[PDB]
């Protein structure tokens, strides 16, 4: 594809008087998960999720493992920061979430780069697109804000997500091009389920689709039934493809009026389709 | 806190057909906070052997977990998936439907 990412997604969870924190923190090139790290494991140690990652060396299990613990340091303190500044009790379980990572664009230069904070599920504080800068989503997060821009830190991001994030995610791709360059096309049909003796639910179906991204729309006479559609939210296959369908429920004698429209990168021409008795 | 309920989808990997091996599925997605009980479910009881994804969240940073196990449908046998979150009243069960 022209454009590709990366990304790794920690989730650190605090658990007061069992110990601490539980870190999460899992790696994905564009839809694929490639990287996780556990700190409950057995031994924890960042693991490979994709098969063409084993063929890393050990220097770079080794190095990357260094590097999660130490994050992980780090958010563990941020939650005890984080703690103070909303005035809360040591009672309860908190939860940070950390997002970075860049995209590569077809000039071969970073597209965009990332480095943003959840607290409990709300934003708290973001890197802006120009890495040089930073939103705060409410006052407590100044805090860290005020703190961070003493300390240089965009700068620091900003190198990684212009030098290593992109020299790694062009290594990725290479070592898994034979999956993460290959568009897979969804396998397409329509299915009709009598709901009465007058109506029938046409369900469109895409199946074994990559990457995730997809369009699925009804129409009759031509235009889109957006508002009579059930469309269930993409979902994964488990075995590296995604899985959608809409359907709407139709007046039999409409039933031919009706066409399902798919887009995918897979495929050449967008698809129309119908229920075909 | 900002806490979201979970959405569930129950489903097989491939088209599902009586006798032959195939994936159970159940998406759970669009919760907050993480900690979650997923069971899938074999004619009401709890299936063994079953795994899951690796903890991931979404651009609203809403989490989801793919729980999955090995299964081979038929005319007999009813599944399900029961989902239980502090946001919810009780546990949430949605029954496989083949069609969906
Ligand atoms: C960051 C979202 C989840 C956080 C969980 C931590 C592990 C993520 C980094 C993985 C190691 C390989 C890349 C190392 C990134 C890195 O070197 O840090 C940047 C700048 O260097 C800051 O100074
Ligand atoms: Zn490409
Ligand atoms: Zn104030
Ligand atoms: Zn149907
Ligand atoms: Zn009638």
């Amino acid at each position: 594809a022209g454009s590709h990412s990366m990304r790794y997604f920690s989730t650190t969870v605090s658990r007061p008087g069992r110990g601490e924190p539980r870190f999460i923190v899992v790696g994905y090139v564009d839809d694929t998960q490639f990287v996780r790290f556990d700190s409950d494991a057995a031994s924890p140690k960042m693991e490979p999720r994709a098969p063409w990652m084993e063929q890393e060396g050990p220097e770079y299990w080794e190095e990357q493992t260094r590097r999660v613990k130490d994050a992980a340091q780090t958010f563990r303190v941020s939650l005890g920061n984080l703690r103070g500044y909303y005035n809360q009790s040591e009672a309860g379980s908190h939860t940070l979430q950390t997002m970075s990572g860049c995209d590569l664009g077809p000039d071969g230069r970073l597209l965009r780069g990332y480095y943003q904070q959840a607290y409990d599920g709300r934003d708290y504080i973001a890197l802006n697109e120009d890495l040089r800068s930073w939103t705060a989503a409410d006052e407590a997060a100044q805090n860290t804000q005020r703190k961070w821009e003493a300390a240089g830190v965009a700068e620091q991001w900003r190198a990684y997500l212009e030098g290593e994030c992109l020299e790694s995610l062009r290594r990725y791709l290479e070592n898994g091009k034979e999956t993460l360059q290959r568009a897979e096309p969804p396998k397409t049909h329509v299915t009709h389920h009598p709901v009465s003796d007058h109506e029938a639910t046409l369900r469109c179906w895409a199946l074994g689709f990559y990457p995730a991204e997809i369009t699925l729309t009804w129409q009759r006479d031509g235009e889109d039934q957006t508002q009579d559609t059930e469309l269930v939210e993409t979902r994964p296959g488990g075995d590296g493809t995604f899985q959608k369908w809409g359907a709407v429920v139709v007046p039999s004698g409409e039933e031919q009026r009706y066409t399902c429209h798919v887009q995918h990168e897979g495929l050449p021409e967008p698809l129309t389709l119908r229920w075909e008795p | 806190a900002i806490q979201r309920t979970p959405k569930i989808q129950v489903y097989s990997r491939h088209p599902p057909e009586n006798g032959k091996p195939n994936f159970l599925n159940c998406y759970v997605s669009g919760f907050h906070p993480s900690d979650i009980e997923v069971d899938l479910l074999k004619n009401g009881e709890k299936m063994g052997k079953v795994e899951h994804s690796d903890l991931s969240f979404s651009k609203d940073w809403s989490f989801y977990l793919l729980y999955y196990t090995e299964f081979t449908p038929n005319e007999k046998d009813e599944y399900a998936c029961r989902v239980n979150h502090v946001t919810l009243s009780g546990p949430r069960t949605v029954k496989w439907d083949r069609d969906m």
